[PDB]
RNA sequence: AAAAAAAAA
């Protein structure tokens, strides 16, 4: 398959993710499945990670 | 297309080597081209990787 | 001999075709002196 | 005027060759499978003739001094003329190039091929080229010199019409070689596929002596251009004038001396001559 | 002094093209940088299974790299995506013939 | 480690920047794996890179540039040089032959144990002194043309081996275009063949017969153009002798 | 030194000699050739 | 992140976005096409040579748009730089003295020449021979020094 | 000349299978020496020497074998060798000064 | 030291063969030099117009000219049609 | 938890 006729773009489909909850996860809610998480925060030291 | 070239150098076109890295003799093989086609455990163990 | 007398009878006849003796793995002794190793010069000379 | 391209880019392309064979082998580019007698006795004739007086003319490299000549001009299927990095035009009896190279840029053997056709050979000085496969007629010496004589400047053109095959000796390295990747499978005007390669060289005693004589007189050309004029002439023995001079230079005073060659004909630094 | 006016550009220039703290070894050196995703494409999509005569001077090369295929397996199979990941994006480093990844 | 290159080879700079690749190509001579030293040239139009071409040991033993394989004293192509000036290195050339003559060469120069103007003297020498009922002169039949407008050839008599074609067509291209031209060496004869009729008639009319080209005298006249067997060397000399006989 | 004809612009040269940037995954550029081995270096006298 | 998100999981992008991303579809499209281009005429090398350029100019586009006038916001103009709308390292070279008309990275490396030298294409023409034709083998430029 | 590749390829043959076998290089060397081949003849016996250095009988058959051919001075160009490589071999000297 | 200064100065005596390098074309021998010293060199007998020395504002009107001699750059804000971006791709009026 | 071992105009 070439990448260019037939994956480029194609919108990918929903990846297993599991349903955090708003109020009790909030802490990870809107970092946990990135790919690597926290890395634009002061959370890690940079890019190099 | 590593394999490929190497399995065309050799001379051995009459062993195709499909998408799925299977190698197949594509006709009925003498012994000389069967004495000459046996390849090693270096190309076997990489094409299986 | 059989192919010596077919090759006088056909260059006598006009064709003239050589055949490749040059096989592979072995070499010809006729295009040069095969491992030459020329006399060492003595105190003679030896020229003409 | 400018080089006019020859054939549109539409009709070449880089294209598999013909299937003559079960399956192509990619690293060596052939077909393989199938016969191996067959592909043997497969010559075609060419994609098209060059001519001088209508396509050539100035390039990119007509302004740079020391480029090589347009391998594909001479087949004449250079499809873009003008803006080719070679030159398009018949190498000239100024155009000599070094022994390592030949006229079209392509390095050159050290011994020629079983078919004795190709680049050539830097071990034999080969301005001959041997011209086979041509129709039996009975003005084979008219068609084979006007068809060369458009090729550049020949100098012996032996033809043999009992079997009509052509042994054509120019004077250049460079137009022999353009007359040969010319003429690859061009046509005569009977509708046939010509067959130039390399000559080999003529048993004949006197084409012996007298590629014998070019090369002496070659190496004779070199070496009075090395060597002083002075030391030629002096050398020379035909004039009295010289004889008489080269006893008074080399006598030295001690009448009867005669001064050994290595002696009175030796360039040095110091050296006991006129020098120069 | 306008007759050592020549003398002192020559000279200035020669000292900092000589001495300059960015000629340290004779040339301004850079950090090698990331070339577009496109260039990568291309190349492979040119070379394709290599089977025009125009990569002939590209073959060796190709089967050499064979010997370095294993240790693109493991770095390829390393970084591959996570279930919770619909895609991920790698930095690699290819072969100007597209040989290896 | 350094390669023994010509100053017409060493491109123009007296400061060049040179590539080295250890066992970077064959030697053209002794097919053997050598140092290869690549330079740039006096123009970025092709990237060539002229390169060395045989090894120290085969430029050291037949005495040449490794880029254009020439001499080193006089220039000479290297064939030229060992059979015009003879003997000095003949060198095999055969398949095995070749790299066991460059191997011991090379083994024999690393162990230590190992006249060119003289010859050339004695090639002076030898080229100094060296050297390699008549019919009556063309009259008005031989150009004249006749009622017939086929004939065409000119049939030239006294051609030698000294005369080249290049001044033949060139002396004759100034009359006309000129469809062919060919000659027999060993006969001596030509026939010329002009495309236009007119041009031959006026080529005729300016020669009348006779021509003095290059030093060597012609007979020229009209004839159906014919092919040429193996005509005897002493009719060969007779033609040669009525040629010079077309000059009194 | 002097060469095949004369000296034209200038004589001495300054050269600058670098490796050649190969290839890391090119294999070997070429085969390896069977030849047969040398003659030895010339022998002693027999000193009995 | 310059990845493919499916339906939900995509952010929006910054304001501003749709006046320019118009010119940025034209510059997807325009390199999509030069992937589908015919490479069985110019030679081998020469291939490589319009992505490049359309990468330059992509990225040239951005730079103006941020600098020369001040048509998008800083919180755009790092949003394209981030997701790979425009090459940050050459938009870091055209900030610099003396290489505002870069063409591209591959000819001021100097490690990866056999001489340790820029390319050609960086040297300005009034010490290059005259009407000589030049055209680098990296992205196929004719010049690039800030005075030409 | 086919004759005489068959018969060099023969004999080469011969002297790669048993190479101190002299009588391989004899004939060989007889051989080419009957052909009138002279520089090939001295090749063969200049090998033969390579690997039989101090051989008494082989150094005969090569004097011998340029003596029979009027080469005097190629001949004693080898009886200054071979009385050099075994000075105390009688039956070089004797042969040297007869 | 094979004293100081009398025997590197003096002749050797006699007359000299009227009938030494390492290379057959000449003689070479390594030397360290800087690498900007010879860049300078090569960038003098290089660079046409090598010496001919001019000042800085001639310069500025020939890079000038020479840049009239060069079809448009283009506006670089407009991505496809007339007046786009070429940058360093534009070609030459000759 | 492959080889022996299935022949050189
Ligand atoms: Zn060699
Ligand atoms: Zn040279
Ligand atoms: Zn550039
Ligand atoms: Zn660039
Ligand atoms: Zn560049």
């Amino acid at each position: 398959l070439s990448w260019s006729e037939n994956i480029e773009d194609v919108e990918p489909l929903e990846p297993i993710q599991m349903e955090l909850d708003e109020d009790e996860d909030a802490a990870v809610y809107e970092w946990f499945y990135d790919h690597q998480p926290l890395i634009d925060t002061p959370h890690v030291n940079g890019p190099s990670y | 297309n590593m394999l490929n070239l190497l399995i065309h150098r050799k001379n051995l076109t009459y062993l195709h080597l499909d998408y799925n890295f299977n190698l197949k003799p594509v006709k009925t093989l003498t012994t000389k081209e069967r004495k000459k086609s046996r390849f090693g455990n270096a190309f076997h163990l990489m094409r299986e990787i | 001999l059989a192919a010596l007398q077919k090759r006088r009878e056909l260059k006598t006849a006009g064709i003239n075709i050589k055949i490749t003796t040059r096989k592979k793995g072995q070499m010809d002794y006729n295009a040069d002196i095969p491992f030459e190793k020329k006399p060492a010069p003595g105190f003679y000379d030896t020229t003409e | 005027r400018p080089a006019r391209p020859q054939i549109d880019p539409a009709l070449v392309k880089s294209e598999r060759p013909p299937q003559t064979g079960t399956v192509f082998n990619i690293w060596y580019n052939k077909w393989s499978g199938g016969d191996r007698e067959d592909k043997y006795l497969s010559q075609t004739h060419a994609k098209g003739r060059c001519n001088i007086a209508r396509d050539s003319g100035y390039t990119r490299a007509d302004s740079r001094p020391g480029s090589y000549f347009c391998l594909y001009f001479a087949r004449g299927i250079c499809p873009k003329g003008q803006d080719c990095d070679y030159l398009h035009r018949l190498p000239t009896i100024h155009d000599i190039f070094n022994p390592n190279v030949d006229c079209f840029g392509r390095d050159k053997f050290a011994d020629y091929r079983d078919d004795m056709g190709g680049v050539g050979s830097f071990n034999r000085q080969n301005r001959t080229i041997y011209v086979g496969r041509i129709h039996v007629t009975d003005d084979i010496e008219e068609i084979v010199a006007r068809h060369f004589a458009e090729w550049g400047q020949i100098e012996r053109i032996r033809v043999l019409n009992n079997r009509g095959v052509a042994f054509i000796t120019y004077t250049n390295e460079a137009n022999a070689q353009f007359a040969k990747e010319a003429m690859a499978h061009q046509s005569l005007d009977h509708n046939e596929i010509l067959n130039v390669r390399w000559a080999t060289a003529d048993p004949n005693p006197l084409a012996q002596k007298r590629e014998q004589r070019r090369i002496e007189e070659q190496a004779a050309e070199a070496i009075r251009r090395a060597l002083p004029a002075e030391f030629v002439a002096e050398i020379e023995g035909k004039d009295p004038e010289a004889r008489k001079r080269r006893k008074l230079e080399s006598s030295y005073g001690l009448e009867g001396y005669e001064a050994p060659d290595a002696v009175h004909f030796a360039r040095g630094p110091n050296a006991v001559n006129p020098r120069g | 002094i306008a007759k050592f006016a020549q003398k002192k550009k020559e000279w200035l220039r020669m000292q900092r093209n000589r001495f300059g703290e960015k000629r340290k070894g004779g040339f301004v050196e850079t950090q090698k940088a990331d070339m577009p995703p496109e260039h990568l494409r291309k190349i492979v999509k040119d070379i394709g299974d290599v089977s025009q005569k125009k990569y002939t001077s590209d073959k060796r090369s190709y089967l050499g790299a064979l010997k370095f295929m294993p240790h693109a397996v493991l770095k390829l199979l390393e970084n591959m995506p996570m279930p919770w990941e619909a895609a991920r994006e790698v930095k690699v480093l290819y072969h100007v013939n597209g040989c290896l990844t | 480690d350094f390669p023994s290159v010509c100053e017409n080879c060493l491109p123009e700079n007296p400061y060049v920047k040179m590539l080295k690749e250890d066992y970077g190509a064959e030697c053209k001579l002794c097919t053997r794996p050598f140092t290869v030293f690549s330079w740039a040239g006096d123009g970025r139009a092709h990237g060539r890179k002229k390169r060395t071409n045989i090894c120290l040991t085969c430029a050291r033993l037949k005495n040449a540039c490794q880029c254009c394989i020439m001499d080193l004293q006089f220039g000479l192509p290297i064939v030229i040089r060992d059979k015009a000036l003879e003997l000095i290195a003949p060198g095999p050339q055969s398949e095995i032959n070749r790299e066991y003559f460059a191997q011991n060469n090379e083994r024999a120069i690393e162990e230590g144990r190992a006249k060119t103007d003289e010859k050339a003297r004695e090639l002076l020498r030898r080229l100094a002194n060296s050297k390699p009922a008549a019919l009556p002169p063309p009259g008005p039949k031989d150009w004249l043309p006749p009622a017939d407008k086929s004939i065409m050839s000119l049939f030239i008599t006294g051609i030698e081996d000294d005369l080249p074609e290049w001044k033949i067509r060139d002396f004759f291209k100034q009359y006309g275009k000129i469809k062919s031209l060919v000659v027999s060496h060993m006969t001596h004869c030509a026939f010329v063949n002009y495309e236009t009729r007119e041009g031959a008639e006026k080529a005729a009319t300016e020669l009348k017969g006779r021509a003095v080209i290059a030093g060597c005298p012609l007979r020229i006249r009209w004839s159906i153009p014919r092919p040429i067997g193996t005509m005897n060397k002493e009719e060969r000399a007779e033609m040669l002798r009525d040629g010079r006989s077309a000059f009194p | 030194s002097a060469q095949m004809g004369n000296n034209t612009k200038k004589q001495e040269r300054i050269i600058k000699i670098v490796e050649r940037q190969r290839d890391p995954m090119e294999p070997p550029k070429f085969k390896h050739k069977k030849i047969p081995r040398g003659p030895p270096s010339p022998p002693p006298p027999v000193m009995h | 992140m310059p990845a493919i998100r499916p339906a939900s999981k995509r952010k929006p992008p910054p304001d501003g976005f749709s006046d320019i991303e118009e010119d940025l579809l034209i510059f997807a499209n325009k390199m999509k096409d030069a992937q589908n281009t015919p490479t069985d005429n110019i030679p081998k090398h020469q291939a490589q040579w319009p992505i490049f350029q359309i990468a330059h100019q992509r990225s040239r586009y951005v730079y103006e748009l941020y600098y020369q006038k001040q048509a998008i916001s800083k919180q755009l103009y790092d949003w394209l730089l981030k997701n790979g709308y425009a090459d940050a390292m050459l938009i870091a070279k055209w900030k610099k003295q003396g290489y505002e008309k870069l063409c591209c990275l591959r000819c001021i490396q100097t490690k990866e020449t056999n001489f340790n030298s820029t390319c050609i294409c960086r040297v300005p023409r009034a010490q290059l021979k005259e009407d000589q034709d030049i055209q680098c083998v990296n992205c196929g430029c004719r010049g690039c020094a800030s005075t030409d | 000349k086919e004759y005489q590749g068959r018969k060099r390829r023969e004999f080469e043959d011969y002297i790669r299978r048993n190479r101190l076998r002299l009588q391989n290089w004899f004939q060989y060397a007889q051989w080419e020496l009957e052909q009138k081949e002279f520089a090939r003849a001295r090749s063969i016996f200049e090998r033969a020497l390579d690997v039989h250095p101090n051989n008494t009988q082989l150094w005969i058959r090569y004097i011998e074998a340029e003596l029979k051919n009027r080469n005097i001075n190629h001949a004693r160009n080898l009886l200054d060798r071979a009385v050099t490589r075994l000075p105390r071999v009688s039956k070089l000297w004797y042969k040297y000064v007869y | 030291v094979p004293y100081t200064g009398e025997n590197l100065a003096r002749p050797s005596y006699g007359p000299a063969n009227p009938f030494k390098n390492n290379v057959l074309t000449g003689h070479a021998e390594e030397m360290y030099i800087s690498e900007a010293t010879f860049r300078a060199k090569h960038r003098a007998v290089e660079a046409v117009g090598g010496g001919v020395m001019r000042s800085n504002r001639e310069m500025k009107e020939v890079n000038k000219r020479l840049r009239e001699m060069r079809e448009d750059k283009g506006s670089a804000t407009i991505a496809d049609g007339e007046g786009a971006y070429i940058g360093p791709w534009a070609r030459y009026k000759r």
